[PDB]
């Protein structure tokens, strides 16, 4: 089922006038949270704006999005290796049958994983000199590794949860497609068709091709999100001109009783 | 690592000449952070443009939507100007209302 | 003939994940009557386009040299995937394939042995000190030296040599100045290697005495 996932990012020499340290904060598919090192607020996005939520909610998250701040730009001192630094971490929870959440926490160097955090244990591991080294810088801290600890096992499965309460709605919403299928001509004797899924939601969807009825497979796929928080689809597959006719797109979605067979 | 960027442009809604849209730029799987994106209508950049939180996927590398309000023509043209560390010249990509 | 030679990346780009472990693949006898050599780089046969190629620098005995250097992911290397640059020019019938790779085998963690300079060999200008590297599998490893933490620069080391139980061994020593001995510095061997915690193996480090 569903999961609450922090991306956080720091890098040890931000572009002039761009944050050293910011966060995304997703509920399933959907960002609920922005957060940067030069505003210093956590602040919610598209519909969680009208949540129906408890009122310090904010300062809560700003207050423990605060200290991984610090935390990340600290680990850069534990380096002192001159080549500049990337460090990302992929936190968070999705809930377990029967009161039950199960955790993540990863982080990655220059874009490559190298350390976690064990939350049986309340250490950070890797197998990696640079995991040791901030491992240690982060041992030697105000409760660093107890707020890790918080942060997963009691903060990330309350909001989650609370989330599932009052923002029930933002998940649940379902917008099917809207479909386009057209040719093109590209080198003689040959055309493209490409089957277009415009503004969906969840973005969970399979395109695929027949030709007088039958499977002609899934052509090359691809994907990507709208500003508004819906996503965009299209699979191209290479036919022979003057056959075009003989091909339609079938589109499945969450949002869909039945496949939609989309006609040129 | 460095990865070079992906790059899709697509509308948020269908095509439909002379009626409102949104033009989307989209630039994913790349590395470093630092990145420049200019959406280009008829070979010059547009100046109301927004964009989305650089985010990053499960595989680490980034990504970020640049997008823009536009009532597009029969004549009208647009493209995506991406530069980045691992490219030597920025690369356009011209908008296809195909796909 | 055109000839290819392709090297693997060093141990200890591969074992700290802030350092660029890179292939290198170089062509040498390049002829001036056509140059124009085109690469091809596959990791577990799939096609990349990451890899860069410098200018064909011009050598001393009237050929050509070209170097194409492709960035690997820590990971890849480690997890045993196969690198093949393939090498395109028209002083060839068709291009010439070579592949390299991380050797495939259960990893054995490094055991270690540090010696310090016998009594007698103490009326000489230097003094070295010994470390003994065995049991390690695969090959791959980084060893230097460093006094009360910071880094020494005389030291060498053998290249590591399949043993008769199928793990590789090698040998350091470090020459240093008596007096720096007989001060009672601290002297360490840093050996890194995959099968170790962190990459970083345990060693006793050597003090007079
Ligand atoms: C015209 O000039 C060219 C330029 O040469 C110049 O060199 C400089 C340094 C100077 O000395 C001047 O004389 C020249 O300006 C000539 O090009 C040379 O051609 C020869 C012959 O083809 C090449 O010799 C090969 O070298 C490799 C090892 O090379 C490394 O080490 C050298 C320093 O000692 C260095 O010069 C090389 O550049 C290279 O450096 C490496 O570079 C990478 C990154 O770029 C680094 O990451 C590495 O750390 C670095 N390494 C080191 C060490 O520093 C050698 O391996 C070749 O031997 C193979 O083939 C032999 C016969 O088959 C065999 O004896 C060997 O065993 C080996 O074969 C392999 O062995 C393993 C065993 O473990 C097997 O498992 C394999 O299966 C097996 N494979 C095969 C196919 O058998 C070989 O000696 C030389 O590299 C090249 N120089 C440069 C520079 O590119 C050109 O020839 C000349 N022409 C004429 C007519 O004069």
């Amino acid at each position: 089922h569903l999961s609450l996932l922090y991306h956080l990012t720091a890098v040890s020499s931000p572009a002039p006038g761009t944050p050293a340290f910011w966060v995304s904060g997703w509920l399933g598919p959907q960002q609920y949270l922005s957060y940067n090192s030069l505003r210093g607020e956590a602040e919610p996005c598209g519909a969680w704006v009208w949540e129906n939520q408890v009122s310090w909610y904010w300062e809560k998250e700003t207050t423990d999005l605060r200290i991984k701040e610090k935390l990340f730009l600290e680990a850069f001192k534990a380096l002192g290796g001159k080549g500049p630094y990337t460090l990302q971490g992929l936190l968070g929870c999705e809930l377990g049958p029967d009161n039950t959440s199960v955790p993540t926490a990863k982080f990655a160097l220059n874009g490559e994983e190298f350390m976690n955090f064990d939350l049986k244990q309340g250490t950070w591991g890797g197998d990696w000199p640079e995991a040791l080294a901030i491992s240690q810088r982060w041992q030697q801290q105000d409760k660093a590794a107890n707020k890790e600890l918080t942060f997963l096992l009691f903060s990330c499965p309350h909001r989650l949860r609370e989330h599932l309460e009052r923002g029930r709605g933002n998940l649940e919403w379902k917008e099917p497609p809207s479909m386009r299928l057209k040719a093109r001509p590209s080198s003689p004797g040959f055309s493209v068709l490409t089957c277009s899924a415009f503004s969906f939601y969840p973005p969970e969807l399979q395109l695929r091709f027949l030709r007088n009825g039958l499977a002609a497979g899934t052509g090359q796929g691809d994907f990507g999100p709208n500003s508004d928080g819906s996503f965009h689809a299209s699979s191209s597959l290479t036919v022979k001109s003057g056959d075009e006719h003989h091909y339609c797109c079938i589109v499945q979605h969450a949002g869909l009783a039945q496949p939609l067979r989309v006609e040129l | 690592i460095q990865r070079t960027p992906k790059i899709q442009v697509y509308s948020r809604h269908p095509a439909e000449n002379g009626k409102s849209n949104f033009l989307n730029c989209y630039v994913s799987g790349f590395h470093p952070s630092d990145i420049e994106v200019d959406l280009l209508k008829n070979g010059e950049r547009i100046e109301k443009v927004e964009h989305s939180d650089l985010s990053f996927s499960k595989d680490w590398s980034f990504y970020l939507l640049y997008y823009t309000e536009f009532t597009p023509t029969e004549k009208d043209e647009y493209a995506c100007r991406v530069n980045h560390v691992t490219l030597s010249q920025p690369k356009i990509v011209k908008w296809d209302r195909d796909m | 003939g055109p000839s290819v030679f392709l090297f693997p990346p060093k141990p200890k780009d591969t074992l700290m994940i802030s350092r660029t472990p890179e292939v290198t693949c170089v062509v040498v006898d390049v002829s001036q009557e056509d140059p124009e050599v085109q690469f091809n780089w596959y990791v577990d046969g799939v096609e990349v386009h990451n890899a860069k190629t410098k200018p064909r620098e011009e050598q001393f005995n009237s050929t050509y040299r070209v170097v194409s250097v492709l960035t690997v992911l820590h990971q890849d290397w480690l997890n045993g995937k196969e690198y093949k640059c393939k090498v395109s020019n028209k002083g060839l019938p068709s291009s010439i394939e070579k592949t390299i790779s991380k050797a495939k085998g259960q990893p054995r963690e490094p055991q270690v042995y540090t010696f310090p300079p016998e009594q007698e060999e103490m009326t000489k200008n230097q003094v070295s000190l010994r470390c003994l590297v065995k049991g390690f599998y695969p090959s791959d490893i980084a060893v230097e030296w460093e006094s009360n933490g910071q880094p020494e620069n005389n030291y060498k080391t053998t290249k590591p040599v399949l043993d008769s139980d199928g793990s590789f061994r090698l040998e350091s020593r470090l020459t240093v100045d008596k007096s720096r001995w007989q001060e009672g510095n601290v002297f360490s061997c840093s050996v890194m290697h995959e099968a170790c915690s962190y990459h970083l193996c345990k060693s006793l480090s050597l003090s007079l005495g």
